[PDB]
């Protein structure tokens, strides 16, 4: 429980970070696709979200229950997709390093628990 | 409340003191110099194993501080999981108990006497007696009280051996020596007027 | 997929293993320091494995007081198991370390007590011998037996607890004594005799006898008598595993 | 005195933990006024304090554990 | 292996242990036995000079008789150590 | 389905606990052989 | 079969437990068990160092365990390294002699005990038991045989003890120590009854009868 | 001129592992658990209190009677060193002044002079010039002495009391009678009456004054 | 049903994913239509990932089985 | 043929770790230790020499008595080996030769003869046909038995000195006094006066 | 010829390793600590003073006995390879030759001669040339003889007094009245009466 | 050994790789000589040959008038194809030894 | 009859042999001989140091499971 | 009349001396001081770093040593 | 006549040999010195670096087994 309560913050940011790649990833891979909206969470409102109730899911095809927000669009595209590839790689590279953030930090406690732990 | 790891560390850190918990807080060598000086009385040192008479006293010190952990159960036990009270406030009042039973076990002239070892002057009051006074005190509290029981151990077993050899030598004999004979005589006035079970009882009305 | 839930299994796997564990650090035999440590843990273990699936799983968490009041209440159980076995063993190796003195075996010990000079070697004897005869009566198989069932009357569950309960094994002390007077009785009583047969010689012409005639005579005398009596230990072994089994049985409960 | 002393040093290794960690999670949710560099230091000084505590303890166990394995 | 067998084994153990003790324990009671009535008859009494020829004469027992101890003894222990195998449980 | 990064944190809170119960036994079976070990 | 990966992983892996299958399943123990009862026996708690006595169990057992090794080898070590029997096939293969070695020295009352702890069905013959019964059951048999061995191996060297004291008694020299005394004599004794090859032929005997 | 926060580290951790041979041969532990271990035998009974209630016992007495050193310690030397005020050199120099004191007052001058020639130390003007390689050892062999004169005097009630008890029994014709059973719980009734315990911690403390 | 049946389990559909890999890349090297070589080369990416993922949890479960071992009875 | 260099090095470092158990079980380290432990037990003081002295000593005498043996691997085994002229394998087998001489010297026959026994051999023929296998627990029953029978005859001039001197205060009166109290002192007087160490160690080195 | 500065730290780290082993066989701590077990021994206190006490003493002893052979150690050996004048070979030389001379002036002449000729060694000229694996057998042996010598020694006046305490209850007809328990007391007070720990360390440090 | 089988199919598909651009380029080396055949193997028949080489002339798709059937874009599109294909089979090969590696480091 | 140190005997004479065989063709190849290619080198090469690591970490194995034993006390 | 304390006291200050003036080159280096080169800075750096390696495994060493000869039984 | 400690002088000196002679090498190269190659320079370092780590795995087998020589209870 006390371990659990501990971890658990930096593991849930983790696993947002996870689901926010996966949605940029999406968000690359349907860059040429046309009529296709560019989709992003807003990572501390929801991280707070799963933080104060558990992790749910729509069903389980299955899919978390954040809410898939709209992008902005920069300027206007014929065929229909507010995709915009410089914003898609700075997120991307952006989100990348956070989650690199946050496996130096969970793998950092867990380190600073065995140390106690090891006799 | 402060860090988790440092909670861990404190916790494994104080299981190590688990010996020294059991000898100077508890009672443990109040029945295990009792049962040392029993042994002794009946003229077998080694009549029933050491590792049985510790065992005993160690069954013996967990029926007399049933209450003493009921009353931890309730202040520490419980409240630490409805989160009213934990960590510090909890701590020390979960070994409040503890001081309680060690004030009631100690004498006056042990802790007079540490407390003049440590300058404390303004000691008034008898319920805020600092642990690095109260322990030791209670210690040599615990070795007076075990002495005099073994004293009072001593005397019947100590009475049937003059006897025997006071009949011995009034019977003529000046050679034989007493302690074979009054040996199977001091088992049988032990096991006859059960003197176990009533040397427990006392133990426990001891306190 | 891939789950492997560990906590699952680790709390299925642990408190049976602690119990089963404290069981085999005091169990006679079973605690006997000869047996190297691994083989120990690893007949817990595969107990554990055998038995713990059967049983209802726990979900407290190992990071917390309940934990530890788990871990007491297994330890508490395996010693007092283990204890109340050894008993019998202590009763026998009191009635045979009596023996012995009554011999004159170790005359020291009457005039420096705890002198650093003991020898009972007749208290050995007969330990071991009650050691030979628990293995053949297969009485560790029963003490395995009765560790596995003491969950079905206590669960691995935090559980309310008694009092004169514990006096009970306390008082069990008495039965190392009680038992262990009739063991020595049948010998220790002629041996009596004789030594009051050496006072009749006393009687007569002053000195000249007693620690130059009674000594030789009196242990030759009581190798004989007990070496005659050895027959009879097994039935009083049998009563004293009988008496500790079920004061266990009745008491644990 | 020397509880006093073992409780304060374990308080201050524990504000450390705490401080290093609120930082980091100030900085995980895009908190601005906060840098990386400074998020790594402070946990690795934490770690370093925590580690020193960790010795001690062993050495003073050790320590009573010697001493009390006397023969009177 | 049945508890017959056991106690078998103890009482023939100890059986042989009054059999290599019997001859000195004896010699030394009738050594001192003859020199105490040897001081009742003599009106003599000092308790040391019964302790004299007891060394003596449990000394010679060795001489004469030890041997046969050695001999049973080690047949013992063979025996012991022969049948070792054949009565595991 | 469950994620390496489920997958990896939960294995790693139940090698800490199991490790630490070791830990917690061990102190109380030390503890336990010195009482057991003294000489009444 | 497995990938040659998972193979070389599962073989490594494998290689960790040979203490254990040398401890739990081997005629280590019952070895072990007696070798250390009797320095305790001859009252030299130090005398052959441990690693003396380590060696002489290894190889004791490997003279012991050798049909056993040779089954194994020539059923399903030698098919499995001809590509002929499968890797998950070769230990089921080889499970089977050492489970048949474990079973003839284990005791009908430990299987029955752990056959009833499993709240497993009826063993009408020894060809349904598994080694989930087999093995605890084996383990306890091998202690209660070692300690049978060790306690019956204690007596004479107590009779010597016991008739010394007695005639140190005799002759009233009540503070001599017997211990001191008849710590030479039970090294005379090991010495003259050829202490070891008797020792070493009846252990071997033990596990071939 | 200040040491680098590693070699600091290295150092505090370093000597951390010098505890018991500071307590032994620096403070007032070696006088007092010696006591003790001629106590309990002057009682009669070795057993007596077990090992480590008396060791213990001896440490709280060890830290009430070093209370006023360790007290000087705090405030001349570490509480600059906890205030950023001085080195860990000038602090490992400063603190040792008090203890060095200490050690000396229970100095015999016999040993110390033994230990300086033994040294081929030169002239040293006064007491405050002696170098600690020569008032260690010297120290420890006047606690020594110095606990050894405690135990025998310490000895003299018990013995008065065997001989009177002796001297009864055999005034009687009872020459058969030990006495040591019979003085045993006399010995026990005279440390209890007296309050044995608290008086001989009172005299050990005020010895030490 | 027992964890070594969820041991062996794991093991199997590793070893059949990374047999089911090299069997694509076998066929896209023989020429055999059909075959792309996006999906020969993400299948062994996946099948790599598996086997790494398989060498950690043996790693840790040798390392707690070790662990143990270790513990003083 | 030849092993690869690598093979040479993994086999070479990996063999090191055999040392203490060639010491102790194929070399006189056995039978000089359990004498020195049982000469401690005679003195009547248990651990009087620390354990270290007498460990040191006895690796000194065992180096001593093995010189000729490690003169002999080294003109037959190391020295051809580090040339470059033979193989590891064959300068093992080579090298292996004054050792197993050294260990039938003082191989007990039965001893021998019982593990050839257990190990299902059958005509074994001449004395240069015992297998390493075979031979190495045979010479460790053998020293174990030689040690024994050597520690037994040094343990009765001390048994000699207790016996005397207890029946002499019996005889004279003083029958409460400890005599091994006493005995101690005349123990070590007799052990100086005898030169018992360097007896003790010309005795050791003249078993073999 | 110099070794290069890996080499050389190797070399002192492999050498501190073997500090026990110096201590206990090259220097005075072995004799201290045997008279110091003896005489805690002889005064019938066989734990009065503990254990950890006596080791400190011994060392402190052995410190300010082996101070001459280490200041010639640091002004002939280690300062020239300090300020870099001379290599770790030549230093390690002209370091062996000090304690080389301190070990032969404690040593007796049959055991080096039993070392000699159990090690096979040609003829020696004169104690210039002898080696050092045949001098430090025999100087632990000679240590082990001399302080088993200075034990059974000073174990004499404590046997006058159980022997003098004995006979006088004796010839009282105190029959049972055992004599150690009155013998300790004034075991305690003849050893305190004489200054016997400051005398016997004097004595200790004048025998070398 | 076990350990040929399994990298027994990338090795005989690398050599073969390896001839058949060997081919290749002497059919580009030998373009301008007047009465030489472009030779060519078939790659799957030939790995099958091997797991369980013959060169096979390609069909003319110009006549020329000196006889050189070898046509530059068809062996131009081969040869880069074979490259490709030997890079892929590199990658594989190193991929499975990568694998068989880090199995057993730890 | 089986033989441990016979095994360990084959199993080091089997990555004997592969390592010289790997080395006597890349000899071979440096040497100009016609008929060795590169690729074969190499993979020969590798396939020789999957070998030597497969020897090391039996060797790891062994030597711990050995020293473990040993340090038992009995 | 050498003193191992003094020359222990003494090694500590060298080792101190060393890791001193490589931090205060490097923070000099930091501040942009035109005379100093990095090349420099990581050399010191790494020549404290390794006397400061040296004075930890003797004080292992010696620490060892000691808890060895207090252990003994004497 | 065989001594270990000759032989263990012996090997020690060889590997000095070894690292001093590369060290002179490369110390040549870097001053100019015509007629030294520098593939010859770094493959006589990774010499002396094998032949170092080659009398450090000694070293460590050798105190490990007198250490576990020297711990056993007589």
């Amino acid at each position: 429980d006390r371990l659990d309560a501990a971890l658990r913050f930096q593991q849930e940011a983790l696993n947002l970070r996870a689901q926010r790649q996966e949605i940029l990833a999406a968000n690359i891979a349907n860059a040429d696709t046309p009529g296709y909206q560019a989709r992003d969470i807003d990572f501390a409102s929801e991280l707070k979200k799963v933080m104060v109730r558990g992790r749910e899911e729509t069903g389980g095809v299955s899919s978390p229950a954040v809410d898939l927000l709209y992008r902005v669009p920069d300027q206007p595209s014929l065929d229909g997709n507010t995709v915009d590839m410089d914003r898609e790689r700075t997120q991307f590279a952006d989100n990348s390093l956070k989650y690199q953030m946050g496996l130096t930090v969970l793998g950092s406690q867990l380190k600073g628990m065995m140390n106690v732990l090891q006799g | 409340s402060w860090s988790l790891s440092v909670q861990t560390l404190v916790f494994i850190t104080s299981l190590t003191f688990l010996p020294a918990i059991l000898l100077m807080m508890t009672s443990f060598t109040r029945i295990i110099i009792v049962f040392g000086l029993l042994r002794n009385a009946l003229g077998t040192p080694s009549a029933p194993p050491n590792q049985v008479l510790l065992g005993l006293a160690l069954f013996l010190t967990f029926f007399i501080m049933s209450p003493v952990i009921d009353k931890i159960y309730v202040d520490a036990y419980q409240p630490f999981s409805e989160q009213k009270i934990s960590m510090q406030e909890a701590l020390d009042k979960g070994a409040q108990p503890l001081r309680a039973f060690m004030l009631r076990q100690t004498r006056e002239a042990d802790l007079a006497l540490f407390a003049r070892l440590a300058n404390s002057g303004p000691l008034q009051g008898p319920e805020a007696v600092p642990m690095r006074i109260l322990l030791p005190a209670y210690v040599t509290s615990e070795l007076k009280t075990a002495f005099q029981i073994g004293f009072t151990i001593f005397i019947p077993f100590l009475i049937i051996d003059l006897v025997i050899a006071s009949v011995l030598m009034a019977l003529g004999m000046m050679m034989v020596p007493p302690a074979t004979i009054a040996l199977p005589f001091k088992l049988m006035l032990f096991v006859l007027v059960d003197g176990w079970q009533l040397l427990m009882g006392s133990l426990a009305q001891s306190f | 997929v891939t789950s492997e839930q560990w906590l699952y299994w680790l709390h299925l796997y642990f408190w049976p293993l602690l119990r089963v564990l404290a069981l085999i650090s005091t169990a006679p035999i079973l605690s006997e320091r000869a047996i190297p440590k691994r083989v120990k843990l690893g007949l817990g273990i595969m107990i554990t494995l055998v038995i713990a699936p059967s049983l209802p799983a726990n979900d407290t968490p190992l990071f917390s007081i309940a934990a530890l009041w788990l871990a007491m209440q297994q330890i508490l159980i395996g010693i007092a198991l283990g204890f109340t076995m050894q008993f019998a063993f202590a009763a026998v190796r009191t009635a045979g370390e009596f023996i012995g003195l009554q011999m004159g075996l170790s005359f020291a010990t009457f005039v420096d007590p705890g002198s650093h000079l003991n020898m009972p070697v007749l208290a050995r004897i007969m330990d071991m011998l009650a050691m030979l005869l628990f293995l053949t009566f297969n009485g560790h198989l029963w003490l395995i037996s009765l560790l596995v069932d003491t969950f079905h009357t206590l669960p691995i569950g935090s559980n309310p607890v008694n009092s004169n309960a514990f006096m009970a094994l306390a008082r069990a002390g008495g039965l190392i004594f009680l038992n262990g007077l009739m063991l020595a009785l049948p010998v220790i009583t002629l041996l009596l005799t004789l030594n009051l047969a050496l006072g009749l010689l006393n009687r007569m012409a002053p000195q000249l006898s007693i620690f130059v005639i009674g000594f030789p005579l009196t242990l030759t005398v009581g190798i004989m008598l007990m070496a005659a009596l050895m027959p009879l230990i097994a039935p009083f072994c049998e009563h004293l595993f009988s008496e500790i089994f079920n004061l266990l049985a009745d008491i644990v409960s | 005195s020397f509880a006093g002393q073992l409780h304060a040093a374990l308080d201050r290794i524990s504000d450390r933990q705490a401080a290093a960690r609120v930082q980091a999670e100030k900085f995980t949710l895009g908190e601005p006024g906060i840098a990386l560099n400074d998020v790594m230091a402070d946990m690795q000084k934490a770690s370093v304090s925590m580690q020193m505590g960790i010795q001690v303890r062993n050495k003073l166990v050790a320590a009573y554990q010697e001493v009390m394995s006397m023969q009177v | 292996m049945t508890p017959e067998s056991v106690m078998m084994m103890g009482t023939e153990a100890m059986k042989v242990a009054l059999a290599l003790a019997a001859p000195l324990l004896l010699v030394a009671l009738i050594t001192g036995l003859i020199i105490s009535i040897l001081q009742a008859a003599t009106q003599i009494n000092e308790m040391t000079l019964s302790f004299i020829p007891k060394i003596v004469a449990v000394f010679i027992a060795i001489i004469v008789a030890g041997p046969w101890m050695l001999n049973l003894l080690l047949d013992y222990v063979r025996t012991l150590f022969s049948n070792l195998p054949y009565i595991i449980g």
